[PDB]
């Protein structure tokens, strides 16, 4: 899996699952803005939990 | 009636052979290359404390008192309860803001002048005999505030090289690290530090400095001889193993080599621009340093998702042409009673201040020695035909001949027979 | 005439090729496995002190006095000379006899209210920012006497792990030594220990803590930094290496799994029921903890016979899942000059009592790697007839069919030729 | 036509396949020995200071005061200023040079009433329980000046073994190293020496020892448990590695036995007879240790210019029956609060002397283990012709015999057939 | 080897002889019982120095 | 390449290249005498930097 990373494709650990994109994740006063490899998926407005390579555009 | 039941053992161990290439099995070997010249591996130090206290100003006071932990948000002194009277008088002098008017403020100009100076740190850098000097320790920002190291590399300075062991033929850092001058720690925050050391990471020349995350530390009042022992790792690209073997450009945003720290930076930098435009002072780029007042919306709690998001956010893979540094610590109390009334005078010092903030560190190499440590592919291409021989060598007798013959013995069966 | 000339040079390299295999050689691999996920080891910690002062009466002081080393045999104090005057004033108050009837006596309740209590011990545990409490330490018992151990594993709570390297994302323990409420050693024996320290060994769930023989010391006022890189070991069964890799019910008797560690306990155990019906309050079993007036007769020179034989009077073999735990100290001062005042108000001690009595351990992965470090055998049977046939497919040509065909010879040998 | 094309592929295979033979490639194979029986590592430890202040006289002052690095050229105290007044009125008055004649001077015989005796540095030298004492301690001189040796294995004593592993079976040195007869220092010289400790160099019986340059350091004040485990080395004779493996008599002018330490001394030695015929006190020989003002004109820089080439100026090789010790500090505070009292009435001194110059060494094996590291030669002659079959056995089928039946396919080509 | 130490099969290290059994070795005011390899026999009284397997019963 | 120091044969690192023989270099008030292996020449006096092997006599 070598999904991106801010503008740069970087491999996956082989252990590791399906990557994802997240516009959201408030955890403050503010909106942050994710990408990156993970395991778990939790979808439930945005966390486009895609398992194709290259998905986060 | 029995050949086709000897194919069939031929059949299965061929089969287990082809997949036992499919596994890609790979041993290492271990060398100790007796070498006749090493580079000296680069030395970084921070002292545990981040900004001076006798060197701040009403200014940085009020554009930064909630960042320093020093200050309420409405502007007073917190807890200013049964710490000290010294420090206590200087600090409302200085937290007056009794019509005290506000000036054009910029983080890196604040941590260039409310650091640790080296001129005053540092008294007596040597290498092998011959006297170092200050100008030889290029300044570096990293997360301790403003750090130091020796033996960079850049800024057109060769790398230096050593090509004796012992103990005699490495730095001797005679440092300082001003107990007094430390932050007031009348108040209790989750980032409070009670220490009162240096923190020294020793690297080779590509990778920044990464102190938050590898370093050791050396207490003051004990000259620690440290030794080291430099190892050479050789990992191989995948499927084999793991590389980020193709250095063409990889991910050199803002360095020029590739290595398993300088991706950790980068990564939190091309996050951090993602998200308020920002960047703190220990992260390289272009964008520019932002103004305290919006760290506190923005590039604060960016930050400390990162610190609790029980992941390492952002992955990357290990290069191959890896050098570590294996040390193995040993002390010896410095300020000797002997000693003790020629230190204090000498650098003009008291003599309770001697035992307390003289550090001595000493590098070495300890054997002119080489460990190289290298994964090598175990079952190549080449090995697999020399192995598929043995058995057909053994089962049937059938040279591949006897296969390469079987075509010119098709030209009398298609052609003349039907 | 030659044919019998190339098959004893067959039968030669056949033979020192069939005896290579009864060697049973076997070569190791070393890998780094970036992993991601890693389960934290189990550090125990004990101090160098059995049992405190403070809190030892007077039937104590009749029933053990001379197990505590403090009293004569004739029930006396036997040096009370130029020790101290607080110590001797509540020495003796504490130590009349003047028609002090005694009690119902047992050394398992001794233990648990005169060793070192955990809340007044630890101030402050930390897990990776959450704030750790004090009962998540499970109480355990060895020679030193009450000790306890993070990350125990049994009595229902699970195994934690850890996702990140650096310092900041493991333990955090302030701990405090009491170095007032030590034994007074105005006496002299044997066992007798000046130090004042704590021991603390990390080892893996399985094996039960054995701080006499492994672990390494912490000094107060000095926060030591301990690195870990967690390896793993896999050995071979017998005749290749040594393991009792039989894991059904090899020793069990008082635990679940086998471990080197686990086999010297359970020996000390079932030789000392052999001896007095004893067993002390660091043996596991079901006999009775025996009473303090029996250990001198038949106790006490049972096991100081073991520790006199020159020889380890129980063998055993290692397993072959183990996971050891290299480390890499270092040290930083803790109570500094800035931060003295602070923690001499917030635990309401003296200032002098700071610099004596503060232990701050700091244990944390360094990189999240795997070395694992196994033994393969390097001349299995599969290569034995695949290597048989290299020499025979170059000396003679003879495959075994010519060999399996030669059956085939057979029937016009023995049936039409006679 | 075709088997002309076959030859050339075999050619190809054949040609590297012999080549790789020419690298001499190697794979190394790393055992763990549960051993039984294990030999001590013999210890040697020096102190700090070279010459004790209050065991030297007036003719020793006169004929060596530049040596001592305390007088001046023209025989006066240079900067005996504003040191001390108990060490300046001893100081003058064994300066005073009055009409005092000069006597015989031996530099042999200075180290030996000049230098730290045992009897009153060591105060408990323990080994399993029993006694050891002082007379165990062969004496030794390096350049620090006068060190000791445990367990030499020379002057007929034994090599003394260890059965055990923990902490309790090894050395329990509780040593002492008077920092009140350190030599003052109100000077300033190059080889000047703040620090007040031991260096402790862990060898093999064969080295002698080389504490410049190989030994760490213990601090006083602080009890050190100094864990071991015995390491092997095999190396390989060239051209597969390097050995003096010829150990007839090698470089053996002064010792019995070939190692990498006693390479540098036999050299410094030999070097410096072949300039004025001299050798110091630490170089084993025959030729006289010569006077100390003829040291000045011709031994001084002959030994100073070693230290300044930036090259060792002697090479040789390591030989391959290599024994190291792998070691792992930690430390303990020794003088406990509670323990204070008893160590100054029993060894009569002062209270604030025992929290100064009180060190304990504690040197045991960890686990009874063998940690073999050797070489291997990878492609041997017998394996080439093993792997010269694999693919003509493939290739075209030919065995060898069909090559040596082409001997007696030659005698109808060229008797009968022209 | 593989003798008994107080009811347990153990294996002892290739490098050790014959093991044995023994209720006696005074040693103190005590008469201990003692079971286990060994590599030098004292057979005075009862050290059954039996080098075959599973001996000490 | 094998040649002397002060009467014994020793090897050098095959890393090193010729080696050479001085009775000069003075660094001091001094007279020097120096052999060994090396890997650079400065040949002005008597620094016979000779390539072949047991050269220095
Ligand atoms: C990278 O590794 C290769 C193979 O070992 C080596 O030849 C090369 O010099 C290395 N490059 C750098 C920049 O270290
Ligand atoms: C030496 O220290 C004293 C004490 O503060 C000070 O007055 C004096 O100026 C110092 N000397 C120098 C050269 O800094
Ligand atoms: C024991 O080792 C085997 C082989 O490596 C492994 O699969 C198994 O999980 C291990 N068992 C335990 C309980 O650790
Ligand atoms: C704080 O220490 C003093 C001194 O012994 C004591 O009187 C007081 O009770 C202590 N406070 C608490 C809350 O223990
Ligand atoms: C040298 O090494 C050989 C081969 O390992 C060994 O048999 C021999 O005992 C060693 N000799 C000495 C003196 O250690
Ligand atoms: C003990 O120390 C005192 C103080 O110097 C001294 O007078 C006395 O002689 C010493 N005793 C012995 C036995 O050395």
């Amino acid at each position: 899996l070598k999904c991106y990373q801010h503008g740069k494709v970087v491999t996956c650990h082989r252990d590791m699952k399906f990557c994802y994109h997240n516009t959201g994740m408030p955890f403050r006063n503010l909106k942050l803005i994710l990408q990156g490899c993970s395991s778990s998926c939790s979808e439930t407005e945005n966390n486009k939990c895609c398992s194709t390579d290259r998905c986060n555009k | 009636l029995c050949f086709l039941g000897s194919l069939a053992v031929l059949l299965c161990v061929c089969t287990e052979r082809v997949q036992y290439y499919f596994h890609y099995h790979h041993v290492t070997k271990l060398d100790e290359v007796a070498a006749s010249q090493l580079t000296f591996p680069a030395v970084t130090l921070c002292n545990l404390n981040e900004f001076r206290f006798s060197q701040v100003s009403k200014n940085d006071l009020y554009h930064a008192g909630e960042l320093l932990a020093l200050l309420n948000n409405r502007y007073e002194i917190p807890d200013t309860q049964m710490a000290d009277e010294k420090q206590l008088e200087i600090l409302q002098d200085k937290a007056n803001f009794r019509s005290f008017k506000p000036k054009p403020f910029n983080m890196r100009e604040f941590y260039d002048r409310a650091g640790h100076d080296i001129r005053d740190m540092l008294l007596s850098c040597h290498f092998r005999g011959e006297v170092c000097s200050a100008e030889d320790f290029k300044v570096v920002f990293t997360r301790y505030g403003k750090c130091y190291t020796f033996n960079s590399g850049r800024d057109g300075r060769p790398r230096l090289k050593t090509m004796k062991g012992g103990t005699g033929n490495g730095l001797e850092i005679m440092l300082d690290i001003q107990q007094d001058e430390y932050l007031p720690v009348w108040g209790e925050t989750d980032e409070t530090s009670f220490e009162a050391g240096i923190k020294v990471q020793i690297h080779s020349q590509d990778e920044p400095p990464f102190i938050d995350q590898l370093g050791f530390g050396v207490a003051p009042g004990f000259q620690t001889f440290v030794a080291c022992q430099e190892q050479r790792l050789i990992y191989l690209p995948p499927p084999w193993g793991t590389c980020k073997a193709v250095t063409m450009d990889s991910d050199l945003d803002f360095f020029d080599s590739y290595s398993i720290t300088a991706c950790r930076i980068d990564c939190e930098t091309r996050y951090l621009v993602e998200n308020c435009n920002c960047r703190m002072v220990h992260m390289p780029g272009d964008a520019p340093y932002c103004t305290p007042e919006q760290y506190k919306e923005c590039a604060d709690p960016a930050l400390d998702f990162l610190v609790e998001k029980d992941q390492e956010y952002c992955v990357c893979e290990m290069p191959c042409n890896l050098t570590r540094y294996g040390k193995e610590l040993s002390m010896v109390k410095i300020p000797s009673k002997a000693s003790a009334k020629y230190l204090a005078k000498k650098f003009n010092k008291s003599e309770q201040y001697i035992g307390e903030n003289i550090l001595v560190l000493d590098i070495f190499f300890e054997v002119l020695n080489y460990e190289t440590i290298e994964q090598k592919k175990a079952y190549e291409i080449a090995g697999l035909l020399g192995d598929i021989g043995g058995q057909m060598g053994l089962f049937i007798g059938a040279s591949i001949l006897t296969v390469l013959e079987l075509f010119d013995y098709a030209y009398e069966v298609i052609k003349h027979k039907l």
